[PDB]
């Protein structure tokens, strides 16, 4: 018996980095060098070159 | 690295490379931030004094985006045991700030739950550095990457005539002949999830290089997450 993907187990809760289930809701975070987006999911880059992104 | 491609202008730009007294690379290290390199514990004991070059992917030219930096701290795991390579991990602190740029980028540090269940459970991660191109060869001088599956840890205890612990983990090849080799210890293990290359391990060992029913062992990098981070500090 498997259990159905809902929360953080569905598409990572729709966040882009970080996601965490708190109070029974997701709840989304970024990595140091990022701060999330107005609409608490996606990760903005403060600064030119942040981590984990490839210089092309 | 055994087999994969090369690393082609800014696809590993956390990619570092230990060099000895004679300016030759001996080991590879993972770029965490201005100041900070990760890499194995082990690869301490092969160099008397060493460097750490960045920007770096052809050996025999001269980058331009290239630089060498020196070691002020080398900060190895206190629990690390040659008989065994558990805590395969150390923190290098600069004496001068990495300069990003084309080719020069720190990976992202993940947290640690969410590295466990996301992260680790992806299939595939990809490893690099400028080691041996086959078992019995010369180093690289062009710096290589490789995507390696992950492995189960019930096949990975199985294939091992070794203890793997639970600091380690096992990605690569049952046949194919792809793997990391000597010389790309301490280099980066990352996973890339939705366009962002987050670090997952440290190049460790392995019996042999890409051995047929043999796997990479790596340090898991999200058991000494919070390490790591008061290392930095
Ligand atoms: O096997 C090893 C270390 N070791 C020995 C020689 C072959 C190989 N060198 S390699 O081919 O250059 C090499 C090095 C790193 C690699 C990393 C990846 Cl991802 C994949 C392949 C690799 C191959 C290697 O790593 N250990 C397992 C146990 C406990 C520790 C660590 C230990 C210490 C000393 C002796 C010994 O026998 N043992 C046995
Ligand atoms: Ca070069
Ligand atoms: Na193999």
């Amino acid at each position: 018996e498997l259990f159905t993907r809902k929360l953080c187990s569905l598409d990572n809760g729709d966040c882009d980095q970080f996601c965490h289930e708190e109070q029974n809701s997701v709840v989304c975070s970024c990595a140091r060098g990022y701060t999330l987006a107005d609409n608490g999911k996606a990760c903005i880059p403060t600064g030119p070159y942040p981590c984990g992104k490839q210089t092309l | 690295i055994v087999g994969g491609q090369e690393c082609k202008d800014g696809e590993c730009p956390w990619q570092a490379l230990l060099i000895n007294e004679e300016n030759e690379g001996f080991c590879g290290g993972t770029i965490l931030s201005e100041f900070y390199i990760l890499t194995a514990a082990h690869c301490l004991y092969q160099a008397k004094r060493f460097k750490v070059r960045v920007g770096d992917r052809n050996t025999e030219q001269e980058e331009g985006g290239e630089a060498v930096h020196e070691v002020e701290v080398v900060i190895k795991h206190n629990r690390f045991t040659k008989e065994t390579y558990d805590f395969d991990i150390a923190v290098l602190r600069l004496k001068t700030p990495i300069t990003f740029r084309m080719n020069v980028a720190p990976a992202c540090l993940p947290e640690r739950d969410w590295a466990e269940s996301t992260l680790m459970t992806q299939k595939t991660g990809i490893v690099s550095g400028f080691g041996r191109t086959h078992e019995k060869g010369r180093q690289s001088t062009r710096l290589k990457m490789l995507e390696v599956p992950y492995v189960d840890r019930n096949s990975c205890k199985l294939s091992s005539s070794f203890i793997i612990t639970q600091n380690m983990f096992c990605a690569g090849y049952d046949t194919k002949q792809e793997d990391a080799c000597q010389g790309d210890s301490g280099g980066p293990h990352v996973t890339r999830f939705k366009d962002t290359y987050f670090v997952t391990g440290i190049v460790s060992w392995g019996e042999g290089c890409a051995r047929k029913g043999k796997y990479g062992i790596y340090t898991k990098v999200t058991a000494f997450l919070k390490w790591i981070d008061r290392s930095m500090k």
